């Protein structure tokens, strides 16, 4: 909440890979020391970050959205598709402690890849946390769908799209 | 285990540098010491035109 | 027999659920609502199985508790302890021997009976379906739904007679349980076996007269295979064995008649051998081909749970009457009335 | 309460380990190594300098497309600091102090493009062993491809001719 | 409780230039197997090797690996591999052996080196020779004296006979179209083997535009892939080759001996010399590296005067840096250490201890020296032995260089800091040369600077390959008096030893590699063990069994009852026989191989080891002590004597033959030209009566016309059989390995396998069939319609979907699968604890648990993210529809089969090249009764007979 809604952080920044591969880049010290070396420097709640960076050791952060290991999401693909961070991780910008929004059922999944319309968004909207569907968003979704050639329900719901 | 509700930022955000930016970005204009403006997806244009050296 | 038939299914509907190799996902096969959004495939014959089962220990606990319910009623009235007349007390429900009563009870016995003659036909014809919708040489085979309602019918006689005559011979039940009862039940085991020959007839038949060369290796395999022993043993015991059985004093005698129960039960288990195993054994692709050597582990289980139908048998034949108490006062008052018509 | 491959043997991107030192499976560059196809001849292309001093020059010509790239790499991992005009006002400056260096000054405008990519690659002065020291600018070689470096560099010469 | 634990994640400290996180990244490296390199691109996924894939810029690559390259993950995940330096057992430490080490060489450097030896392998790497030679400039008397036990001494001493200097001779294979193998098994892994089975497989493969094909004779004692691959096979006695080729060259005219044979194989020698004098520049003579060097120098005159120089055969430069006699090293060497002149003693790899004939006696040569010092990966047999070991890092986490077979030296590039430490040999001998903590990548750049340049070394490095290393081609004399005066020694009486290679083990470095292991070894299928193979024939007439082996000789009117016969004689197999060579007794069970020659018996070396790992600790009997430095590839008399004691060998076929049914078809080349349906028109005509079958199904199933349809196509007239496929499914799929006995019970879990199956109008010689058999991806597919919770399910691109997340047991896949190809996790195959075992798992595919299913998938892993990557690229060019190019999507089995017998692509797509082998007349798919409509099709074994010896 405060590195996005009062610092400004793109979540580009931090999270390098999200467009480009399955896995949405988990920070590293040297991202978080970029600034950190400067800003509140000598606090104690800082005081791990500098203890990394120092010695190899990570920072073990805990996995808030953790998939069972055999579903296999892919961040690039949803996100170049026109489904922004908000329709499916909630309002982080607004998150203190990042929170699970929704449980990753399978269900839910299926939701969406059946009726992408009611979710999908310009590509160009999908960063933006801003950003709400309009009134109607049907008309503009279906548009939407045949602009990005989004697959049909059948080819979305097959078993090895995630399965594996 | 509700959804909770965090506390709405009370202080000067990143929005107000951001705006002010993209105003200051288009919609040409005077700076207080140089001569003009020249906006986002003109200046591009330009650079592109004139071109930049090369090795 | 009926209560034969509820703890066999008892100990036939872990069998599923032992060798699942998921034990805990049995439910994945029952259409149940979950978050997935997954459902049972319902096209394979073990969704089928899980219906037929389920249907099947249902209706036929159900059939044996309404069969009990006067009989609960008589043991409630001829208790002593006024703490064991609740216990029958409430599994009879009041029951009065109303005639009112009596005219509901047996048109509700009658439904009862015209719907599980065809639910019995229907479940062991979905367990040969189990086999018979696969592409398998020896399970592609047309005449399994009634080859099996008359294999499971020739081997549940079987172990009937089997579990009778110690019955009879142990306990006073020489009126009730007669020499014509084990002659009739000893009619019905040589028409089913009979049957089942038949059905052996049948698939000796396809692998002849097909030109199929799995067909024909099916049969070569049965023969003369690393398994022939099962056939042949299965020739023996099942076709040999019948043939006494046409005669009317081995089928009187009492001796006889628990060897050739016992003879057609090891021959029933050497059926299903001859149709699972071998068939499983060699398949289209020789280079697929492999024995089966059962271990110690399966017949160890084999073991148990032939001691938990006994358990269960010894339970019920403990806080429970082995014969009707009704319908066979009935059979007597029927009759006195037959003597009394000459 | 079923548990069977949710949690599987197989390390995932950032999954943890207990066999390395550092506590983490995801093991760093190899020092002197290139991926397959990938080369590194071009000397300007992975780095300003040529002979020791600044070039002012580009390995490619600009391109619409790419001044559109560097706008977008900008925007992303350089206008947190720096501010979306350049001018070096933003709410980093404002809550700590980091006082990042405007664009439109004279020493940045007559600044060269192979200098603009070395401070992006590697950053500004570090610890000096007199006196103390320290970094600022830190470098954003791991997080950026050369190319977007090169692109965002194009982009710093089309704001510094946006505002002059 | 929860629906899961916590799981922590760990990110970088400092996140790495040129990686992004979740993007496997590929890496150009080299793997040797004796000492010649072979570019391989190795796959990183998160910092570390996981999947060795082919370089296509490198000669001895193609694309292509074999089954050693493939399962060298698992050999650097081995949990056994060495971790500390160890003085005498006792962990120590590097610094303290280099201080040690120095001390040894100024006690030593009083004198000019006379008590400082080496035992190295078989080098082709130039840094490393470069510093063998300066170390040999610094100490004038120390020697190399190098050994490895699967070597080409035969071939150097060939080259010296024939030439009178060291040559390398390397074969064209796309420019011959007859083929004579003399004990040659160039389609088994070696020196060339990816290009040599390349070349043979695209001259092999036939469409209808072709009009010409190649034509193999082979003359082997123990059946290969080589054998299987050739259309004409003669068995003769391994040590009777030589005499062969001297009938062979005084046939055709040049210098050699009249020897009398058998009527079969002088027909098979007026056929190869009928075949030969019509082909002049377009056919090659080779021979093996196990034939005597008059064999060698026999062949290259043969080449010679045929006119094969330039053509198909090319000598050029020496590659392994100096070339020499290995074994006679070996003997020069154990024969100074039993005098006592050696002090100093330093091996890198090679296991010397047990890779040496027996004869020398190793160890007690070796117990006598005051010092040794050991590098070799393991703390193997001669570690332990040794004083001073030091763990080696394996290649791909090694800094090095490599040539190939005609010369490439390409770098050794490492994708990971070693696990355990550990020095490379370029280290070792910079400790040695007086510079210790020496990095080895500081010195494979200070050998490649000034010598390619900077500018050279990031190309090189970038690349798989260095342009300016190639061997030049030379022009040598050949000396046909020295040819001519040779004892040429004859076949001797008795039962003879035939010494070979491991398929799997190779000479029994990959002992602990589980996969290879595991893997069932071609031609025998055998898992796990070392087997005396021989013939039925030599097994009755040497063990008594009884049974007559003359009923497996007629037609096809008694073709089921000689498959039947042959079951029989089976079973036998792992009977001890006590085998009494040459003064020593190893008394190994039998295996019956039908194609082996009469009177032979193949030991396959790399066996009996007990310093290997836990994997492979005790596996097979040991050979090295039978082996002799005289013989170390045949035998003279053998007393195989049975024992009794039939030991359980365990193999994953069971069943020998194709009984009467159409799934390896086979045709000839001629009548392909004429028409190519002809087999299946054949087929159809004998089985139904009608050259088309009308095959009727009462399912519609899917459409298929305008979308992304994916299929398989198996050329059975190019697979050899060599198991690279398998070991890279196992390898990318992350295939469980399970016990000996797990395969002895019949669990073995291999989502693809190579069915060999014996079928010929002679058991006791028949023709060798191999077929990749996976899973078919059948449209209609059997396997799914009996799943009662749909865990297997049927794409919209036209896969099967085992899913294992659904699967729950109830086996009933597997049991309406036509070909079971479906494997089942009985108990926990897969491994839990072993930390190297869990890295060496693939990231992107699952690891399964007890209780489920698995199959082949065609790669769908690598499908979905080309898929991915496809729609990601459509959406960023804004085309609103993806198209997946033919070349996007390359499975594993396609990429490293080294023949290209495998090709994945689009059905529906018609210029794709799987659409155009299926557009093929003689493309079918197996068990078409069964109304499946597989999408894994096989192109149908073309032969190439000839008129003089079949026709
Ligand atoms: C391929 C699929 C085939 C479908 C098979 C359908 C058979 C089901 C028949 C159930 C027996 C009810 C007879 C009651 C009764 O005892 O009748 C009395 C007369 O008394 C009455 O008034 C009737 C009482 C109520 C009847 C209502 C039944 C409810 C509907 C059943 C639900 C099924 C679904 C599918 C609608 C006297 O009549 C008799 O006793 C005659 C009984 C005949 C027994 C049939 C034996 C045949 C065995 C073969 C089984 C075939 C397999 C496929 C199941
Ligand atoms: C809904 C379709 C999502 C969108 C859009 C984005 N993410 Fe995601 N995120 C989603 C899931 C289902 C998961 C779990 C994946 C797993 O294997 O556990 C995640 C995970 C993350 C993570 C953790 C690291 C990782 O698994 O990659 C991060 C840091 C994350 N998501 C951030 C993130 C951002 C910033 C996104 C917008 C660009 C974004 N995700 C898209 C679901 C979805
Ligand atoms: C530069 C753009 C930053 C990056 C990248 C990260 N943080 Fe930050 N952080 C930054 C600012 C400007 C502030 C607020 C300063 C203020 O006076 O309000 C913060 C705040 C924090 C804090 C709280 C410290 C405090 O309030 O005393 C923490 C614990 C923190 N940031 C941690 C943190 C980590 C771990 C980061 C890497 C993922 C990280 N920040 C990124 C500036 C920047
Ligand atoms: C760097 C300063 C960040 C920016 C900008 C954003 N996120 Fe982030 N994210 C960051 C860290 C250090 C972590 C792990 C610690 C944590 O609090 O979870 C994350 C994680 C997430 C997650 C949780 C994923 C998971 O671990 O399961 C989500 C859903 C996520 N980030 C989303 C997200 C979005 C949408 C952002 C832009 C508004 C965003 N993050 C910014 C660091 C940083
Ligand atoms: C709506 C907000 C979605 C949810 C929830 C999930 N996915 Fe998705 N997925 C979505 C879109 C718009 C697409 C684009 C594909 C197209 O052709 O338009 C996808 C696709 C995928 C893929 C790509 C596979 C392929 O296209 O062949 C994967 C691997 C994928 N989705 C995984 C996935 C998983 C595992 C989800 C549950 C956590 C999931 N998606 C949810 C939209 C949405
Ligand atoms: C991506 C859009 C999916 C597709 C297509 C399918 N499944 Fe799925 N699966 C997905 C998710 C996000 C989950 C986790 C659900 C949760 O509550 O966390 C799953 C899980 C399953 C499971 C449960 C596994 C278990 O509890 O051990 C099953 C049984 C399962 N998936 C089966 C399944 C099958 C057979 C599918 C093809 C028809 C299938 N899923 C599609 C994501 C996706
Ligand atoms: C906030 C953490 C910053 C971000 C994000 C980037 N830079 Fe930076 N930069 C920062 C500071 C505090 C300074 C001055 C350091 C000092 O000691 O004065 C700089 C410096 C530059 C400069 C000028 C270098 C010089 O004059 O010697 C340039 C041209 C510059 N930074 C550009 C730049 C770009 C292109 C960035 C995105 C990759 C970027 N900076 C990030 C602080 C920060
Ligand atoms: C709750 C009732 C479910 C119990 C029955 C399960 C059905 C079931 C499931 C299986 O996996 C089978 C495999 C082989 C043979 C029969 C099978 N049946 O019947
Ligand atoms: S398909 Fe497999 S066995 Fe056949 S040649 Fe290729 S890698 Fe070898
Ligand atoms: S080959 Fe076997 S597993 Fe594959 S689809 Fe066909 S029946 Fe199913
Ligand atoms: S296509 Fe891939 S998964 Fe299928 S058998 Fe070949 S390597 Fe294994
Ligand atoms: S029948 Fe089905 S439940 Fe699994 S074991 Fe086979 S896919």
């Amino acid at each position: 909440q405060l590195h996005v809604n009062v610092v400004g952080i793109d979540c580009r920044y931090c999270h390098t890979s999200v467009d480009q591969s399955y896995f949405a880049n988990i920070p590293a010290t040297e991202t978080c020391m970029t600034c950190h070396s400067q800003i509140k420097t000598y606090s104690p709640l800082l005081e791990k970050v500098r203890e990394s960076y120092a010695t190899g050791k990570p920072i073990e952060w805990v996995k808030v959205y953790d998939l069972p290991n055999f579903v296999y999401f892919n961040h690039s693909i949803h996100v170049n598709k026109g489904i922004g961070c908000s329709t499916c991780h909630g309002q982080v910008n607004n998150m203190p402690v990042v929170w699970q929004q929704q449980a990753l059922y399978m269900g839910w999944c299926l939701n969406c890849h059946r009726n992408p319309e009611l979710y999908v968004r310009p590509r160009e909207e999908v960063y933006n946390m801003d950003y709400v569907p309009p009134s109607n968003q049907l008309e503009i979704g279906r548009q939407l769908v045949a602009e990005y050639g989004i697959m049909p329900p059948d080819q979305l719901t097959n078993c090895y799209v995630c399965h594996r | 285990p509700f959804t909770p509700q965090p506390a709405p930022v009370t202080g000067n955000t990143y929005r107000t540098y951001v705006n002010d930016a993209r105003t200051l970005l288009n919609s040409y204009g005077y700076t207080m010491e140089g001569k003009v403006h020249i906006p986002i997806d003109r200046a591009m244009d330009l650079i592109v035109e004139r071109g930049l050296p090369v090795r | 027999a009926e209560a034969m038939t509820l703890f066999a299914v008892a100990c036939a509907g872990l069998y599923p659920i032992l060798h699942l190799g998921r034990p805990w996902l049995f439910y994945w096969l029952i259409p149940y609502p979950n978050t997935h959004g997954m459902w049972p495939q319902f096209r394979s014959a073990l969704a089928w199985d899980v219906f037929a089962i389920s249907t099947y220990a249902t209706v036929s606990l159900v059939f044996w508790l309404v069969g009990l319910i006067p009989d609960f009623a008589t043991l409630r009235d001829r208790a002593k302890n006024i703490w064991v007349k609740r216990l029958y007390g409430i599994a009879a429900l009041g029951w009065r021997g109303s005639a009112r009563h009596w005219h509901r009870y047996e048109m509700a016995s009658i439904l009862l009976a015209g719907l599980s003659t065809p639910l019995v036909v229907s479940v062991h014809s979905i367990i040969s379906l189990d086999f018979a919708i696969s592409q398998v040489p020896g399970w592609q085979v047309t005449v399994f739904p009634p080859y099996f309602v008359a294999g499971a019918v020739f081997a549940g006689f079987a172990m009937v007679l089997l579990l009778m005559i110690p019955v009879r011979t142990f306990y006073g039940f020489e009126n009730y349980i007669t020499l014509h009862h084990l002659d009739v039940m000893a009619k019905v085991m040589l028409t089913t076996g009979m049957i089942v020959v038949y059905g052996y007839f049948m698939e000796v038949f396809a692998s002849l007269y097909s030109g199929n060369e799995f067909e024909e290796y099916l049969l070569y395999n049965r023969l003369f295979g690393p398994s022939s022993w099962a056939y042949w043993g299965l020739l023996f015991c099942n076709a040999v064995a019948i043939q006494p059985l046409w005669f009317k004093k081995v089928r009187q005698n009492i001796p006889a008649l628990l060897i050739i129960s016992l003879i057609v039960s090891v021959g029933m288990w050497l059926e299903r051998y001859v149709i699972i195993v071998i068939s499983l054994e060699r398949d289209f692709l020789p280079s697929s081909w492999d024995i089966y050597i059962p271990t110690i582990w399966d017949w160890s289980l084999y073991i148990g749970t032939f001691g938990l139908f006994f358990t269960l048998l010894f339970l019920f034949i403990r806080v429970l009457p082995m014969i009707n108490i009704f319908e066979m006062r009935l059979f007597l008052y029927q009759e006195t009335e037959k003597a009394k018509q000459r | 309460c079923h548990q069977d491959m949710y949690d599987q043997q197989k390390y995932t991107t950032y999954e943890p380990s207990s066999f390395f030192a550092d506590g983490r499976s995801s093991r760093p560059n190899v020092p002197g190594t290139t991926p397959f196809e990938v080369v590194k001849t071009d000397e300007f292309l992975y780095t300003g300098l040529i002979d020791g001093q600044e070039v002012d020059a580009m390995p490619f010509p600009v391109t619409k497309d790419l001044l559109l790239r560097g706008q977008l790499k900008y925007n992303i991992y350089c206008a947190v600091c720096h501010g979306e005009a350049g001018y070096g006002a933003s709410m980093v400056a404002e809550r700590g102090g980091i006082v990042p260096a405007n664009f439109h000054q004279q020493r940045l405008r007559e600044a060269p493009l192979s200098h603009f990519f070395v401070v992006i690659t590697n950053g500004v002065y570090r610890g000096d062993p007199e006196n103390g020291g320290y970094q600022s600018m830190y470098g954003y070689a791991s997080r950026i491809t050369p190319e977007d470096r090169w692109a965002i560099a194009a982009y710093i010469r089309a704001l510094q001719l946006s505002q002059n | 409780c929860t629906y899961q634990p916590r799981q922590y994640i760990a990110p970088f400290d400092r996140q790495p230039e040129g990686r992004v996180p979740g993007i496997p990244q590929y890496f150009a490296s080299t793997l040797t197997l004796g000492g010649y390199g072979t570019g391989v691109l190795v796959r990183s996924n998160e910092g570390r090797p996981t999947k060795v894939e082919g370089n296509p810029r490198h000669p001895a690559s193609l694309g292509g690996t074999d089954l050693f390259a493939q399962a060298e993950i698992l050999t650097m995940y081995d949990p056994d591999r060495s971790t500390t330096v160890l003085r005498q057992g006792v962990p120590s430490t590097w610094a303290e052996f280099t201080t040690t080490l120095g001390n040894a060489l100024t006690a030593a450097r009083a004198t000019q080196g006379a008590g400082v030896r080496l035992l190295t392998t078989t080098i082709t790497s130039p840094s490393l020779a470069a510093q063998i030679e300066q170390f040999l400039q610094a100490y004038p008397q120390a020697r190399w004296y190098q050994y490895e036990p699967i070597n080409r001494d035969n071939v150097v001493a060939g080259a010296r006979l024939a030439f009178g200097r060291d040559v390398t001779t390397r074969y064209d294979l796309s420019a011959a179209q007859v083929v004579v193998s003399l004990d040659a098994d160039f389609l088994a892994p070696g020196p060339g083997f990816v290009a040599y089975a390349r070349a043979f497989a695209e001259r092999r493969k036939v469409r209808k535009d072709s009009t010409t094909m190649n034509r193999l004779y082979v003359v082997e004692a123990s059946p290969s892939t080589t054998g299987t691959a050739a259309d004409h096979r003669l068995p003769l006695r391994a040590d009777a080759i030589a005499a062969f080729t001297g009938a062979l060259a005084n046939e055709l005219g040049v210098g050699g001996a009249p020897a009398t044979l058998s009527p079969k194989a002088e027909e098979f020698l007026r056929a190869i010399a009928r075949d030969l004098e019509e082909h002049r520049g377009q056919s090659v003579v080779i021979a093996g590296d196990q034939q005597p060097p008059i064999v060698h120098a026999l062949a290259h005159l043969i080449n010679a005067e045929l006119g094969n120089v330039g053509q198909t055969v090319f000598y050029h430069e020496p590659v392994e840096a100096r070339p020499t006699n290995q074994t006679e090293e070996l003997v020069a060497l154990v024969s100074e250490m039993a005098a006592g002149r050696v002090e100093t003693l330093i091996m890198i790899g090679g296991n010397p201890v047990y890779n040496a004939p027996g004869d020398l006696r190793f160890a007690d040569r070796m117990a006598s020296v005051p010092l040794t010092i050991h590098l070799s990966q393991f703390v193997d047999e001669t570690s332990a032995r040794a004083t001073w070991h030091i763990p080696q890092a394996h290649p791909l986490e090694s800094w090095g260089d490599a040539r190939a077979f005609d010369g490439t030296a390409s770098i050794v590039q490492p994708l990971i800091e070693p696990l355990y430490g550990g020095k490379t040999a370029n280290e070792l001998l910079a400790a040695m040369l007086g510079q210790p903590e020496a990095e080895s990548y500081d010195l494979v750049r200070s050998f490649w600077l000034e010598q390619i340049g900077e500018t050279g070394w990031q190309v090189a490095l970038a690349n798989g390959v260095i342009a300016e290393t190639v061997a030049p081609v030379i022009e040598p004399t050949l000396n046909e008096g020295a040819i001519r005066a040779t004892p040429i020694p004859q076949p001797g009486d008795g039962v003879e030893i035939v010494f070979r290679p491991d398929p799997s083990l190779f000479d029994g470095f990959y002992a602990n590699n589980g996969w290879l292991q595991e893997l069932p070894r071609p031609l025998t299928k055998l898992v796990w063990d070392n087997a005396a193979l021989m013939s039925p024939r030599t097994a009755i007439k040497l063990l008594g069994l009884p049974f007559n082996a003359d009923r497996l000789i007629g037609t096809e009117a008694d073709d089921r009852e000689r498959q039947q016969y042959l079951e029989q004689l089976s079973k036998v197999n792992g009977t001890i026989a006590r085998i009494e060579y040459r003064g020593g007794i190893i008394e190994i069970p039998i295996w019956l191989l039908p194609g082996h020659a009469e009177d032979s018996i193949t030991l396959n070396l790399g066996y009996g080891r007990t310093h290997a790992g836990r994997v492979g600790n005790n596996v097979g009997i040991d050979v090295y002590p039978i082996r002799t430095s005289d013989s170390p590839w045949f035998g003279a008399g053998a007393r195989v004597t049975n024992t009794g004691r039939t030991y359980l060998l365990v193999s994953t076929q069971d069943h020998w033959t194709l009984e009467g049914r159409d799934i390896y078809r086979v045709g000839e080349f001629k009548k392909f030209k004429e028409d190519p349906k002809y087999i299946a028109k054949e087929v159809y005509q004998e089985e139904y009566g009608r050259e088309t079958p009308n095959y009727q199904s009462l399912q519609p199933g899917d459409d298929y016309t305008g979308r992304n349809a994916w299929g398989m196509t198996i050329n059975l007239n190019a697979c050899i059989g060599c198991n690279a496929c398998v070991v890279a499914c196992q390898a990318e799929n992350n295939i469980a390995v399970v016990g000996k006995d797990q395969v002895s019970r019949g669990r073995e879990m291999h989502w693809i396998r190579i069915d060999r199956y014996f079928a010929g109008e002679d058991l006791d010689n028949p023709s060798i069939y191999m077929m990749p058999v996976n899973c078919m991806q059948c449209e209609k597919a059997p396997c799914e319609v009996v799943c009662p919770v749909a865990a297997t399910v049927h794409d919209y691109e036209g896969l099967n979907n085992m899913v294992y997340n659904r699967c729950v047991g109830t086996k009933y896949c597997s049991n309406n699968c036509p070909y079971k190809v479906r494997r089942f996790n009985f108990l926990q195959y897969s491994d839990t604890t072993t930390e190297t075992f869990k890295l060496a798992f693939n990231p992107d595919v699952t690891v399964r648990i007890r209780g489920v299913m698995e199959k082949c998938t065609y790669c769908v892993q690598r499908i979905s993210g080309a898929r991915i990557a496809a729609k990601r690229a459509a959406v960023q060019a804004g085309q609103s529809s993806y198209v997946i190019s033919d070349g996007a999507i390359q499975t594993a089995c396609e990429q490293a089969c080294p023949t290209g017998a495998i090709v994945f692509g689009d059905i529906n797509d018609s210029n794709s090249r799987v659409a155009k082998w299926k557009a093929e007349g003689h493309n079918y798919g197996l068990l078409g009764f069964l109304n499946t409509v597989p999408r894994t099709t096989y192109l149908a074994r073309v032969r190439n007979p000839s008129e003089e010896l079949e026709k």
